[PDB]
């Protein structure tokens, strides 16, 4: 009868992420639908070379679409065409180089689409399969939800913390008020 | 130093002149055909809509 | 029409003392960006002058940590929100300014009165609260300078409490680098943007770094 | 500070077979606890058993951490800070990465209880206080020891 | 002197300006640097699990107050909240760098002198 | 701590069955309950795996603590090898 | 287009031609409201009148009719959302600030409501009642329904029903005359274009008075519910209350017969089919009977069974609440039998995926509050898998 | 009276020494070993190493005075159909404690048998062991059962060394009020009860409205009583502490008895706040970092942002 | 855009900073000369050499002193000091503390 | 000594510097 | 007490001491809480009565009752769930107002006001 162990489920990693993300997009094959502890150990040794492909990948993507389709990505309100043509045709048309349509399209880009945009940094170099990770596929990186919902720790940040509440004890009487109220002591006016 | 300086040049250059997220699609009546439609692309309230571009007739009166 | 080109790529007011600017500097030949981007970083950051309050004198309080009748905040409460509101002048120089109002009410930094050289940012800011009829006069001192005040003592005047003033009035900056992608120079790409506090706008703070 | 060595959460690599070794310490021990119930084993073979499989389990655990850094993850910080002997030591991280083992009551003795948890992992309530015993004698020693 | 609740004491050596520490990929310099050797040594993992939370929870906007000893619900339970709280952060307000999938936890930082980033990501918070 | 000594566990480093001949070696008890066998001599145990077989070799005055024909995951103990305070246990 | 006609003639129709989105629709049909657990009983040991802090601990040591508490069917329509699934709610509210709110709490939750009804001349959750004393006792009498209790059967929204593939519905409206005869009219439709009846009783304070008058009004309503949920203390209250707990407290007289019967657990008690023959019915295509998290027995008419469960409220003691863990085990179980048929024909992935309404329940008694803590099915799903052995899950 | 902490966690302190105790002298270190029966009574973790190691420790959160003189820590008693059992919290004496089997582990396992039968590690007769369930006589539920108050203050506390968490305590009794408090963004949900009992904050012992509120009192009425609270602005504290009451009550709001009207220093809300929250990188910075070294930017200094005000008193 | 002060307002620098950058671009690349791309560069350059020639200049000569110890009688003042602003603190000016007797406390709202 | 060894700590060799199995500039000073 | 004050100002009353309350004369609205102690959602409703006493000191009056003691009580009221007050207007004419749930605290005092 198959016992409780607490270690029946394997541990959440990355690499299993990105193994499977990996295996999905072809530039890995694993023996199984899910990777074995060997292919993730494996996978640790040789991550910074399939890290490295990605990103030359998308260098000689950059080089082949252009400027403008590539970083069209990040610009959500962008609807002309951003081929090479279509970005020739309007410079023979308008006098707009490719840099002057560049610079426009940026002009459209939010904030929030920038921040995004700057794991292209020159600097960076932010894993392309990491930038284009579905929700899904990240939450597996630590296991998904929290079986204990995160809802009980979150607390807002401006509070007067209600000492009434189910969690607190009853307030403390004054020293001088419950020995006067259990005739303990006696006030002055008894006294005098 | 020039080099420096003609880096920092180009900042200063001009150029010539020519002369209700609380309200939902559920609450305004719209036909199931139209519904299904915008809650298959997550448009659950009205931003959603006005971000994505007789629907609008009934729409406009509400 | 110029090869090299610049413009504000997007120019947002989030509040009255919060603006913020983003800017796109393109093509770059490659480790210009990089120059450029660290170089931009530290004028904007330290080498932008900024002017506000540096002290304020009081009349009738004897010490900055005492309660005066009619307001609800406390001295040290004055003096934080005198340390707070923004102020911009191109001029250099100490200058004064005068507080001198009646209650009750609420005082803001519409209540000062500043001199021609100066003006005031953001005239909502809280400073004071009157809750009865009391004549109150502060004396400002107005100074532009770079960093922030030194907070070491300067009260031997006539019980001028000095404020200490941060002039810095980029809030925070950034760069990216971006390959243009051109394959045959390693052209570059850089955005530069920009949070100051209101004194002067991202594009004027671009040009003064 | 230009390579900017920094050790994070997931930098605490555990040996790939940690759960299957304490899975496997695990079953052995509840057969054992089992029979002991049943009479086939006496207290004493239970209490040899229990703190000997969670030793050999920890020490083998220690044992492979040094290889399994240097073959898997050879730039891990925190396996680089304690390798080059810049600071902390084999034993030290495997308190963080591997099980921080049996401790000792104040007498000498072996408490039963392991702690199959490390640092990163968290160890739970009874384990926290059991770990006491050894940071408690730790600090006393250390008095002693010094004077 | 300052010091962490985990125990990770400190004397001030040092103050800089703000353009040369180090800064984030939104352009923030940190306040503070702390020697990463003094974890492995001292143990005490808690002032991470505390510095990634404490990014997470001022960019969204919460506050969180943890009982001890959360991982008696499951394992990795701090882990799982902290990642999943950082993901938050960098989903809500778009900054990608504050959960990095490669390294979550790290994120690359720039040099404030040379403008340069450290090769190795480094671990941040609040 | 129990064993008197230094004891050195010998791991299976393949998975698979084990096959030798338990005649050669002589029943036991060991210090934990579990039966197993002590060896006096030279023996070599065969583990026949996926790829090959991976024939080991037990030294002499060893527990060995398993069985023929029996299946040992990787890294499991196969053999145990063996080359005064009193305390008083209350039940 | 008539929801007051019969559902016999013509559909409503409209213009729904390509497929419905997955996962299945899940309709909630009753009133709308925030906690407030019907099931109300007398309990013995109360803490402090006043003292509120002390009531905890009658969380973790509960009323066995309040181990799994239910409550209004927006819970359970709230709760199926966050397991995964859709549900739309049907009702009506007032026009005032609390029915916006209301419906704003279902919106936020991404529930339907466009099956929602506004009643601008009527109160949220407000009854106008007139006190009479009657025979020396005081009592009071329903002068004016609420907007809850006051759905007219014309305000049904077809386009839901016919979506819909589960319909829910609790006996709290069969205390509303109104409510009772819509109800009937919603579950006729929801039949016509093929949707399952789903019956959570969760018995509110008037029905427990009397077995007899209770199966009467429930008589109607139990014949056309193809999945009803029931509690064990509905359940025994429905068959005969004396009995079953004669059997509970039967301990034999000189020796156990079996060795089971000498460790004196807790009466997890399996009751036969044979015992389930009066409430049992021809459309009745699954029965669960709830001890609260901990047994899940099930029903159908080839086979039947339990599933065993856990509850840990004691693991965080000053955030336990049982509140909402009833609508989550029913939200669990509407979540899996949309999206796995093959549920009422066999027992093996029966069991399984009870268990998944089990691991709902148990997260569900960990949080303050019902729609506040109800859990992600993720987080459902890790608690499943951590919780049971591979082989269960 | 150096912060709200200190004020509190003083009042429980055990010595071992004093008049008729164990001094330094007479001192072995048995008494300075954590002993089984210390479990939810005296805090392991917290040595605090005053005159002697291991003779000046502190008592439980949850630890109560016995009538004989002893320490009670409460516990849930599993009761097995015996009667309701009306509170199944029990307070155990060290003497009972023994023999009673204690488990702290969770009822979250399930199998293709029941759950009695799973098996979790217990405590019997000053011994940990694996039991099942069925055989399990109490549990201990709360979780801050075995800790004092300077150990409990520490969020993520299981994933330090518990020697690391002896010195915590320590340091967070030599944290400084600052000038403008702010509350922790991760903690343990302690705080509350921290500043609630250290009577730093003002609290209303009269419930009613807030009828004035200033900088230096505020004035409630309630039940035809007015009550004039004053606040303390500015007083130095024994160890040469700013001791500053800032209103956290605005006027014409209502307030139930005990609830919060003002907060003292290193207060925010009703919080224990002894620090800031501020950005950190943990990376080597040129050897100014060294071992325990801090690199700090001058935005903590000209920001204010560990200023602290000090009276000091010359008499 | 400049730093031009009344003493370099004639722009004579950047004329003679501009040829000199055009010579120096002509003279090193004499077969370059029919080239549009070098003329580009070349006139780009000339700009900033001239730009540079205005700039040192406005440092050099600085600005004549304001309106309220030198052989040639030539005074001038630095940038910083002809951005200095006078102090406004005239005792009858509105910026400055007045006695009690006029101080006409302004009411607030 | 972290800095010295990260210096020293030369170039990944083997399977952990090529992805395939093969089956760089040169500096005068 | 005389030295210390009340920490609960809602009045816990029997089906019989409400009876007579009903029965006289009453000024102000009256406010009837019928909870259980081992209500889950009643420990947050009964958070807000005491709030709610404070707001109305003696403009209204705030009793509960208590449905372990009385279950035959409450049933007769036509208490269908725990979480349910009753506002019994101090005009004999009007229609006691029911609510179920936990109505927020703004709704309470609109209530008291608004239709008493
Ligand atoms: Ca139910
Ligand atoms: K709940």
């Amino acid at each position: 009868k198959e016992q409780w162990s607490r270690w029946q489920r394997r541990r959440p990693d990355v690499e299993t992420v990105f193994l499977k993300a990996m295996a999905e997009t072809g530039q890995v094959k694993l023996y199984g639908k899910e990777p074995t502890l060997t292919e993730t150990s494996l996978y640790r040794a040789r991550r910074h070379l399939f890290k490295e492909e990605r990103l030359q990948a998308e260098r000689e993507r950059l080089a082949k679409e252009g400027p403008m389709a590539f970083y069209s990505e990040w610009v959500k309100a962008w609807k002309r065409d951003t081929s090479r043509e279509a970005v020739q045709k309007h410079f023979e048309e308008t006098g707009e180089d490719e840099n002057t349509q560049l610079i426009e399209m940026f002009s459209h880009q939010t904030d929030r689409e920038y921040r995004i945009m700057m794991g292209t940094d020159v600097r960076i170099k932010r894993d392309p399969l990491a930038m284009r990770m579905k929700e899904d596929q990240i939450k597996q990186i630590w296991g998904g939800d929290p079986v204990y919902p995160t809802i009980n720790y979150i607390q807002a940040p401006d509070a007067v913390m209600d000492f009434r509440g189910p969690d607190f004890h009853e307030p403390t009487p004054n020293m001088l008020s419950y020995l006067k109220e259990n005739c303990k002591v006696i006030s002055r006016e008894m006294h005098e | 130093s020039r080099n420096l300086i003609n880096l920092f040049i180009p900042f200063l250059h001009v150029e010539e002149e020519t002369f209700f997220q609380y309200i939902f699609i559920d609450q305004l009546e719209l036909p199931p055909r139209i519904y299904n439609c915008l809650k298959k692309s997550n448009i659950h309230t009205l931003l959603d809509l006005l971000n994505n571009s007789k629907l609008l007739d009934i729409l406009e009166k509400k | 029409t110029r090869t090299l080109q610049w413009k504000c790529v997007e120019s947002r007011r989030d509040s009255k003392r919060l603006y913020y600017g983003r800017f796109i500097l393109s093509p770059l030949m490659k480790g210009q960006a990089d120059t450029i981007g660290i170089a931009m970083r530290r004028a904007l950051l330290g080498e932008i002058e900024g002017t506000c309050i540096t002290r304020a004198k009081f009349e009738n309080i004897p010490h900055d940590y005492s309660n005066i009748v009619g307001i609800q905040e406390s001295v040290h409460e004055i003096l934080m929100n005198l340390n707070e509101i923004v102020l911009k002048s191109n001029l250099y120089g100490t200058r004064n300014a005068l507080i001198c109002v009646q209650g009750p009410g609420y005082i803001t930094a519409r209540d000062i009165i500043l001199p021609p050289s100066v003006e005031i940012v953001d005239n909502t800011q809280h400073i004071a609260t009157l809750t009865e009829p009391i004549n109150l006069c502060i004396g400002l001192k107005i100074e532009r300078n770079r960093g922030y005040s030194l907070k070491m003592s300067n009260n031997f005047e006539d019980r001028s409490y000095p404020i200490d003033a941060v002039f810095m009035p980029v809030q925070n900056a950034n760069h990216s680098i971006h390959s243009y992608g051109n394959g045959n120079e390693k052209q570059e790409i850089l955005f530069i943007e920009i949070w100051t506090n209101g004194s002067l706008t991202p594009k004027e703070a671009l040009h003064e770094a | 500070t230009a390579t900017s060595i920094s050790l994070g959460i997931d930098d605490l690599l555990t040996i790939p077979s940690k759960g299957w070794l304490v899975q496997d310490a695990e079953q052995q021990s509840l057969i054992l606890e089992k029979h002991h119930h049943y009479g086939n084993v006496h207290a004493v073979e239970k209490l040899r058993q229990s703190i000997e499989i969670w030793y050999a389990t920890s020490e083998y655990l220690r044992q492979e951490m040094n290889p399994n850094f240097r073959m898997t993850d050879p730039f891990n910080p925190v396996h680089m800070m304690s390798f080059s002997g810049a600071r902390g030591n084999a034993s030290q991280v495997h308190q963080l990465v591997g099980m921080r083992g049996l401790m000792s009551d104040p007498q000498g003795q072996m408490i039963d209880l392991p702690i199959q948890s490390n640092l990163r992992e968290g160890l739970s309530l009874t384990e926290y206080i059991i770990s006491c015993y050894g940071a408690r004698k730790g600090v006393v020693d250390t008095a002693v020891r010094t004077s | 002197k300052v010091a962490g609740r985990h125990g990770n004491k400190g004397i001030i050596s040092k103050i800089l300006p703000r353009q040369d520490m180090p800064y984030l990929q939104d352009g923030r310099p940190v306040d503070m640097v702390f020697n990463p050797l003094g974890v492995p040594s001292r143990m005490n993992v808690g002032q991470i699990f505390e510095c990634s939370l404490g990014l997470a929870g001022s960019l969204l906007d919460r506050h969180y107050r943890i009982a001890p000893f959360d991982e008696r619900y499951e394992q990795e339970a701090s882990r799982k909240l902290v990642f999943s709280e950082l993901y938050e952060a960098s989903k809500q307000t778009a900054n990608p760098w504050v959960f990095e999938p490669e390294y979550p936890g790290k994120s690359r930082i720039f040099d404030g002198r040379t403008g340069d980033p450290f090769e190795q990501p480094v671990i941040i918070g609040k | 701590v129990f064993t008197g000594g230094t004891a050195e566990h010998v791991r299976a480093p393949y998975n698979g069955k084990i096959k030798f001949n338990e005649d050669l070696v002589h029943p036991t008890r060991t210090r934990h309950g579990h039966p197993a066998f002590l060896c006096y001599i030279d023996l070599s145990v065969i583990i026949e795996s996926e790829d090959i077989i991976h024939s080991v070799t037990i030294p002499p005055k060893s527990f060995l603590l398993v069985q023929n024909d029996q299946y040992v995951e990787s890294e499991q103990v196969i053999a145990e090898i063996r080359e005064k305070e009193r305390v008083r246990k209350y039940i | 287009t008539n929801p007051d006609s019969d559902p016999a003639l013509v559909d409503y129709d409209d213009g729904i031609d390509f497929p419905y989105d997955d996962p299945p629709l899940v309709c909630c049909f009753g009133a709308v409201q925030k906690e407030f657990v019907p099931v109300v009983r007398v309990h013995d040991n109360p803490m402090h009148p006043d003292i509120y802090s002390q009531w905890k601990m009658l969380q973790w040591d509960p009323p066995e009719f309040g181990r799994a508490p239910g409550g209004p069917p927006s819970n359970v329509a709230i709760s199926h959302v966050r397991l995964g699934g859709r549900a739309a709610f049907m009702g009506k509210v007032g026009g005032d600030d609390y029915g916006e709110e209301l419906v704003l709490m279902m919106n936020k939750e991404r529930v339907q409501t466009r099956g929602v009804k506004f009643d601008e001349g009527a109160s949220t959750a407000c009854t106008r009642v007139k006190i009479k004393f009657e025979d020396g006792k005081m009592k009071a009498e329903t002068v004016k329904e609420p907007p809850e209790d006051s759905l007219l059967a014309s305000e049904l929204n077809l386009a839901v029903l016919k979506e819909a593939r589960i319909f829910h519905f609790n006996s709290e409206v069969l205390t509303s005359p109104t409510m009772e005869s819509t109800l009937f009219k919603a579950i006729q439709w929801s039949k016509k274009f093929g949707g399952l009846i789903f019956f959570d009783l969760n018995l509110p304070l008037p029905l427990w008075r009397s077995r007899n008058e209770t199966r009467k009004l429930i008589k109607k309503s139990w014949d056309e519910a193809n999945i009803i949920e029931v509690s064990q203390q509905e359940l025994e209250f429905l068959l005969d209350e004396e009995y079953y707990e004669r059997r509970r407290n039967y301990t034999p007289q000189y020796f156990a017969e079996d060795f089971e019967q000498t460790k004196n657990r807790r009466d997890y008690y399996h009751y036969t089919p044979e015992e389930i023959k009066p409430l049992w019915h021809d459309d009745l295509k699954l029965l669960v009977v709830t001890d609260g998290t901990l047994r899940l027995h099930y029903y159908t008419p080839k086979f039947d069974g339990v599933v065993v469960g856990t509850e840990d409220v004691l693991i965080t003691p000053f955030t336990c609440d049982r509140t909402g863990s009833g609508d989550a085990v029913v939200a669990g179980i509407m979540r899996k039998l949309t999206t796995c048929p093959e549920m009422f024909e066999d027992q093996d992935v029966l069991e399984r995926q009870l268990r998944f309404a089990v691991a709902a329940g148990i997260i569900s008694q960990w949080t303050i509050g019902a729609v506040r803590g109800f859990p992600t099915e993720s987080a459902t799903q890790n608690l499943k898998e951590q919780v049971y052995v591979p082989s269960m899950w | 009276r150096t912060n709200p902490l200190t004020q509190i966690v003083h009042g429980r302190k055990l010595s071992y020494l004093g008049p008729g105790g164990l001094t330094g002298r007479t001192a072995n270190f048995r008494i300075r070993d954590i002993h089984p029966s210390h479990y939810g009574r005296i805090c392991p973790i917290d040595t605090s190493e005053g005159i002697n190691v291991g003779l000046i420790g502190s008592l439980s959160i949850h630890a109560r005075i016995g009538d004989w003189g002893s320490l009670e820590s409460p516990f849930y008693e599993l009761v097995e159909k015996s009667k309701k059992a009306q509170i199944r919290m029990l307070f155990l004496s060290p003497s009972q404690d023994e023999y009673y089997m204690i488990a702290a582990g969770n009822s979250l396992a399930l199998n293709r048998g029941i759950q009695e039968e799973q098996v979790v590690p217990a405590r019997y007769r000053q011994e940990f062991l694996t039991i099942a369930w069925e055989e399990v006589h109490l549990r201990s539920i709360f979780p801050f059962q075995y800790f004092s108050i300077g150990a409990s203050l520490i969020p993520f506390i299981e994933h330090n060394d518990a020697n690391r968490a002896l010195m915590s305590s320590n340091m967070q009794r030599q944290a400084v009020p600052l000038s403008r408090s702010e509350k922790c963004i991760v903690g343990t949900g302690l705080e509350r009860q921290v500043a609630l009992d250290s009577g730093v904050p003002a609290i209303a012992e009269h419930e009613g409205k807030i009828l004035y509120t200033d900088t230096e009192k505020i004035i409630l009425s309630g039940n035809e009583n007015t009550l004039s609270i004053p606040l303390i602005m500015y007083q130095r504290s024994n160890k040469n502490t700013c001791m500053h009451q800032k209103p956290q009550v605005r006027r014409g709001k209502c307030i139930k008895k005990g609830q919060i009207l003002a907060d003292g220093a290193a207060t925010v809300g009703g919080e224990l706040a002894l620090g800031k929250n501020i950005l950190v990188a943990y990376m080597p910075w040129e050897g100014y970092n060294f071992e325990d070294a801090v690199l700090i930017s001058e935005c903590l200094v000209y920001g204010d942002i560990y200023t602290s005000f000090h009276i000091r008193k010359y008499e | 855009d400049v730093p031009i002060t009344p003493f370099t307002r004639d722009m004579s620098a950047s004329g003679d900073g501009i040829v000199a950058g055009l010579i120096r671009m002509l003279t090193v690349q004499p077969d370059l000369m029919n080239d549009k791309g070098y003329l580009e560069r070349t006139a780009r350059y000339a700009i900033e050499c001239g730009v540079v020639d205005q700039w040192l200049l406005a440092q050099t000569r600085g600005y004549p002193p304001k309106d309220d110890s030198d052989p040639n009688g030539i005074r001038s003042i630095t940038e910083r000091e002809y951005r200095t602003s006078k102090p406004y603190d005239e005792p009858d000016g509105p910026y400055v503390m007045k006695p009690v007797e006029e101080r006409e406390y302004r009411k607030l709202e | 000594l972290i800095g010295l060894y990260v210096l020293t700590s030369g170039t990944r060799r083997g399977i952990c510097a090529n992805r395939y199995n093969p089956c760089e500039p040169f500096f005068c000073n | 007490g005389k030295f210390v004050r009340e920490d609960y100002l809602v009045r816990k009353l029997s089906a019989q001491e409400l009876q007579d309350l009903v029965k006289g004369e009453r000024k102000v609205p009256l406010i009837v809480d019928f909870y259980a102690t081992w209500c889950g959602p009643c420990i947050l409703m009964a958070q807000e009565l005491e709030m709610l006493a404070v707001e109305y000191e003696s403009n209204a009056m705030i009793v509960k009752v208590d449905t372990d003691d009385e279950y035959e009580f409450a049933r007769d009221m036509q208490v269908r769930g725990l979480p349910t007050l009753f506002f019994i207007s101090p005009d004999p004419s009007k229609d006691a107002i029911r609510t179920e749930g936990l109505i927020p605290l703004q709704m309470m005092r609109d209530i008291i006001d608004n239709d008493m």
